[PDB]
């Protein structure tokens, strides 16, 4: 596609966010970013 | 071919199982590290299994100062990434097509660095077990493979004895003729299960035996001979012996550890809290001389109610199990 | 013989050794010993 | 020459006496702990009877 | 030269051939330890 | 002399107990080590107070691989012996002719190395403290002394403030002349005694500065500031450090900040009555290193009375108070 | 500029995050302590009466 | 300015700034909540 | 006695451990004296 | 340089007895600090 050859060198930053994006689809509680994003205990 | 059933073998375990039990259960290797250390996770799910992670270290050669983790795995699907602080990006895709049949991609992309790949397929038969890999693919002009190419196989032939071989294939520049090496297996487990041999013929000249043993519910043991073979012109051994244990308990796990060149060592792992442990390890080489301390710790926590009552023990409305 | 201990023979001998004497250990019933009933 | 046995022999008693506290303590410690574990377990079965 | 290269390239190809020999007498084997194991 | 007994002044201590608060108690410089150690004591008596002990290090500069120890001590005299491998033997021996006035001698004869000595004469009256201390003196055939002498006098001025001075004068070679130095004190402790102040103005051009506080019945704190001059044109070099100190029944806790980046704790968990286990790390933010020590105490005893009563349980008797 | 703005707000979070970790979790193993032993001895005089 | 940064008068007057909140840090009652109850 | 002056200071601990010994009720032997082990 | 040592001796020598000086006026401070709060 023309989104690939425009961004190849970077295109390997979008791997964390698919993952984590995957989980949170799938969460009933279905937090916030931050929430993902912090290791405290956010409930 | 018609009693095989009749003869009814089960299947062994992976060549990458072999020597589990030793080499990944009551031996240190796995879990060794020195200087300070500090493993925060949290769990978001539990059975579509969601997780983050955050890892702190100072004082090592191997990890990372900073680390963030994320992994997805239901029951035909296993994702991950990773990246450090000097933003290298590392990937993981294990996809099952059945329970006997897993397709695994494995990717790790650093800046300045020449990108890493490494796929797999793995099988699993009624009565035995192939896995072909392939580590850094490539190909030149003309359509000629490079980069290594691995396949194993290994066959139950009783209910106990299995027997297998391992082949390799490395052609690195590509103008060049590729090599070639076959390795040989062998695991006997015994008719209680309370004791394994497991040994190995590999290419490079290397012969590695091992026998792990269940002493009592909490105990275990293990011993391990690696000789390996080489050249100065002149012929040149290199023997190493290691004796382990590991005692298991409600609260805590140990492992101890003995060699033949002067080295002891020890991990302690100390559960002071449901959610919190205190990890130490330490080696004395009494042939150089010098020591190794590693200390830290591992912190679980939860991301929503349901789950922090359950790993608190709790559960419902403070009401524990049964 | 110290020419013997100079020899790949030594340390294939000795590793041999040990391997054999640590396998009687552990199937053994000191290893029985080893732990404690609790 | 008797000097020199006492050298090898002390050298001999140091690193069994190190080797012995390192891989002894975590382990005498893990054994206290399991066995204050099964006490507290027997004063809650003394006082749920 | 390249009048060494074909001898390598052979040798390698007889070792991989030789493999898969092999692991086709491994997968026979299980049958030939019961007829004899049955015989004797 | 006619008022001082209505002026009502008291001892101001010593001068080498100065800020023994902050630096010895607070602070962990004292505690702190590096690999592994092991400490393996021995008591035979309590009342004529005689004790062994045996000493094992691997991972550090500063302790020995191994050491061997005893020492004595009754109301009025202390004597100490301590060999390591490798044959240094180092002797201590304290002699109190009153309740306040002791002489004490130091020796320690490494082979391979000149026999280093330090003499002292200890001094506590009832207002004011006077100590002199000869480290390594020689005399000539001429009859001039060489070594170091070390004078020190702190006098109380009032109930909470006490003033003093110190005194040095080292004469190395023995034909060169010497050179001596002057130092200054103060210390004011708080009318509830519950803030201690301190400071020095040192003969090197150091300025140290000290403030403890007891915070609760288990919490200490302290802070001390340091500047010394140089001249590299002079400069000026300088440390703040902050600390407080946790102490419970069966654990004591120790933690540092500094000025220059690094931080460092220490924790003794007292596991046993007779045996503890001792934590210490450091983590340096300007140049990313640390360090780690782990370690161990055991003290047992070498008669059965003393063993029952570090046990705890006194023979059939009980425990009681 | 941006950029470095970040990249000094990073290891800033690191090092405030490893220090108040490597000061507070034995001090919180301290006090772990001390609370257990409170409560034991305050079962030991319920168990008294 | 930045001439200042590199005096000896510097060093001077960041450590006594550091002593003296220092010492107003531990007389005040912000150090009373840093004890516990317990 | 003037001529032992280079080896004299090896009996300064076996002073204190005699010192120590002669004000003990159990007197114990030597090698208990020099045991790390309880040892009563 | 015999005459440079004496300038150095006799400056250790002031400064030892100026220390001596302040130590004995250190001891008459009380009763001195006494009669002014007294008289103020
Ligand atoms: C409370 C703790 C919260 C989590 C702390 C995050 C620490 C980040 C450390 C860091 O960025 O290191 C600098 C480093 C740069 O380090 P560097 O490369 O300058 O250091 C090189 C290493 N030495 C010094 C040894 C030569 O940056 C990174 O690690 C890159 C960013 C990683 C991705 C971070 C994503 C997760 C962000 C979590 C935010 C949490 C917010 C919660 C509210
Ligand atoms: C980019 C990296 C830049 C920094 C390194 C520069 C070197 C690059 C090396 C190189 O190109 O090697 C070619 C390599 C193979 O070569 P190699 O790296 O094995 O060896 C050659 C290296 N040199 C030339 C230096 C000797 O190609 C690959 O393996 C694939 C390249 C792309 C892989 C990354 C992107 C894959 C697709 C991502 C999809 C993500 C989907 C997310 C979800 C979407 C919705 C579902
Ligand atoms: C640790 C000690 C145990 C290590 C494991 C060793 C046993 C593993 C057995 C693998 C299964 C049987 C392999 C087999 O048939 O071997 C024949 C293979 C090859 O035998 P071969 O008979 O095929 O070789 C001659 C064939 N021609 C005539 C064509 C050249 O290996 C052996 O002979 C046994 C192993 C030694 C390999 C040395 C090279
Ligand atoms: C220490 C290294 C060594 O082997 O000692 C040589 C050396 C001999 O000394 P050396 O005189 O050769 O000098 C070696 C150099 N330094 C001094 C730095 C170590 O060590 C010893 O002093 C003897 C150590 C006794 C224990 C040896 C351990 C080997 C294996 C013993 C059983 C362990 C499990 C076996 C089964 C698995
Ligand atoms: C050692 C000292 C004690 C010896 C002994 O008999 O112990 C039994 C003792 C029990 O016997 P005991 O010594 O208490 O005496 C028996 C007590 N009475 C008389 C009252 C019945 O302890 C144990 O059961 C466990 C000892 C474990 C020792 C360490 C094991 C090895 C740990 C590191 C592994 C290294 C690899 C080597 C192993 C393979
Ligand atoms: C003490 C003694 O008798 O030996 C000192 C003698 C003195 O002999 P030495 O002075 O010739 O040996 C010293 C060795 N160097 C010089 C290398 C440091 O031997 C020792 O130093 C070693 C033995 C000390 C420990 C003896 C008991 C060991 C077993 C305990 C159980
Ligand atoms: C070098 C160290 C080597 C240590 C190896 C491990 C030894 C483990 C022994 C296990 C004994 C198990 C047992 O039967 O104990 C039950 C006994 C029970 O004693 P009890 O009967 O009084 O307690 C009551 C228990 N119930 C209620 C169940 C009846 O446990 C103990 O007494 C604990 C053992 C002592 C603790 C450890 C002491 C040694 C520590 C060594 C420090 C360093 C010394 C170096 C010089
Ligand atoms: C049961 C045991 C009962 C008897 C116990 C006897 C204990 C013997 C120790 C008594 C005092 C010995 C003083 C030794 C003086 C130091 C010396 O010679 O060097 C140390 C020497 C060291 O050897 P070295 O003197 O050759 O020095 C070599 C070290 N380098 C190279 C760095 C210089 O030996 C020891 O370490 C001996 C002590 C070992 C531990 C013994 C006590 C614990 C035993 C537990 C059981
Ligand atoms: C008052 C000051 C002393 C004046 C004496 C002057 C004498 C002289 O000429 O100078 C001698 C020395 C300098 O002379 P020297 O010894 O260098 O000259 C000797 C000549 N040669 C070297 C050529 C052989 O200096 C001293 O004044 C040293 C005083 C030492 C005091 C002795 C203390 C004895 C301790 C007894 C109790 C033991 C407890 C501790 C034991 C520890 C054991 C390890
Ligand atoms: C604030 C941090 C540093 C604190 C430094 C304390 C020094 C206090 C001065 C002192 O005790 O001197 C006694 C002082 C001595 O200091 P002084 O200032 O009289 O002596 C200096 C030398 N002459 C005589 C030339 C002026 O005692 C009294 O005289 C009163
Ligand atoms: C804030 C908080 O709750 O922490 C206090 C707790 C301990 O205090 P606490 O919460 O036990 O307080 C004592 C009990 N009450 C509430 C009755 C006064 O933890 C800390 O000390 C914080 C540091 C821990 C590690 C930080 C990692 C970053
Ligand atoms: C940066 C790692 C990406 C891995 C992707 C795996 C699936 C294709
Ligand atoms: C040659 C392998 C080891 C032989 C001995 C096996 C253990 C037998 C039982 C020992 C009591
Ligand atoms: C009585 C001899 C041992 C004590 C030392 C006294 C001298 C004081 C130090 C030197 C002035
Ligand atoms: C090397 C000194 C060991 C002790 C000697 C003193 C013995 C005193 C005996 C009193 C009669």
């Amino acid at each position: 596609s023309k989104i690939l050859t425009l961004t190849h060198n970077v295109a390997h930053y979008g791997w964390i966010p698919f993952v984590l994006y995957l989980g949170w689809a799938h969460t009933s509680n279905r937090p916030n970013f931050l929430n993902l994003l912090s290791p405290l205990p956010s409930v | 071919h018609s009693h095989r059933q009749s003869l009814e073998l089960v299947n062994p375990g992976t060549v990458e199982n072999l020597n589990k039990e030793v080499s990944r259960d009551v031996f240190l290797s796995q879990y060794f590290f020195t200087g300070l250390r500090a493993d925060l996770n949290k769990a978001f799910s539990m059975n579509p299994a969601f997780q983050t992670s955050h890892t702190f270290s100072i004082g090592s050669q191997a990890l990372p100062k900073y680390a963030f983790s994320a992994l997805f795995a239901n029951d035909n699907l296993f994702a991950q990434g990773n990246i450090d602080n000097d933003l290298s990006v590392s990937g993981r895709l294990n996809y099952g097509w059945d329970k006997k049949n897993i397709s695994k991609v494995n990717l790790q992309i650093s800046d300045g660095q020449p990108t890493m790949c490494q796929l797999e397929q793995d099988y699993q038969a009624s009565d035995f077990s192939v896995n072909v890999k392939t580590l850094n693919p490539s190909f030149s002009e003309k359509g000629e493979f490079t980069g290594v190419a691995v396949a194993s196989f290994l066959q139950s032939v009783t209910p106990q004895l299995a027997l297998g071989l391992e082949t390799l294939y490395s052609r690195t520049d590509g103008s060049a003729p590729g090599d070639a090496g076959v390795s040989y297996l062998t695991r006997y487990v015994s008719k209680k299960q309370d004791w394994i041999f497991s040994g190995q013929l590999q290419a490079n000249g290397a012969l590695i035996a091992s026998l792990w043993r269940k002493v009592a519910q909490n105990v275990e043991a293990g011993i391990e001979t690696t000789l390996q073979a080489g050249m100065v012109i002149q012929p040149t051994v290199e023997g190493s012996t290691t004796i382990g244990a590991k005692y298991e308990y409600r609260q805590s796990v140990y492992r101890g550890t003995l060699d033949s060149n002067g080295k002891v060592a020890c991990f302690l792992e100390r559960k002071v809290l449901p959610t919190l442990s205190v990890l130490f390890c330490g080696e004395i080489d009494h042939f150089k001389n010098d020591t190794k301390i590693g200390c830290g710790l591992q912190f679980e926590t939860a991301g929503n109610q349901e789950l922090l009552m359950l790993q608190q023990g709790l559960d419902a409305d403070g009401n524990p199990l049964q | 013989f110290q020419a013997f201990k100079e020899s790949p023979l030594y340390t294939i001998a000795l590793n041999g050794a040990f391997f054999v004497a640590g396998v009687a250990f552990i199937q053994s019933p000191l290893m029985d010993m080893l732990a404690p009933q609790l | 020459f008797v000097r020199n046995a006492f050298t090898k022999s002390g050298n001999l008693a140091w690193t069994l006496t190190t080797t012995a506290l390192l891989l002894g303590v975590p382990l005498s410690l893990s054994i206290l702990a399991e066995q204050q574990l099964i006490e507290m377990e027997k004063t809650f079965d003394l006082q749920s009877d | 030269s390249e009048e060494e290269k074909r001898a390598h390239q052979e040798q390698t190809e007889k070792t991989l051939k030789q493999a898969a020999y092999v692991a086709a007498f491994l997968w026979v084997s299980p049958m030939i330890w019961h007829l004899v194991k049955k015989q004797w």
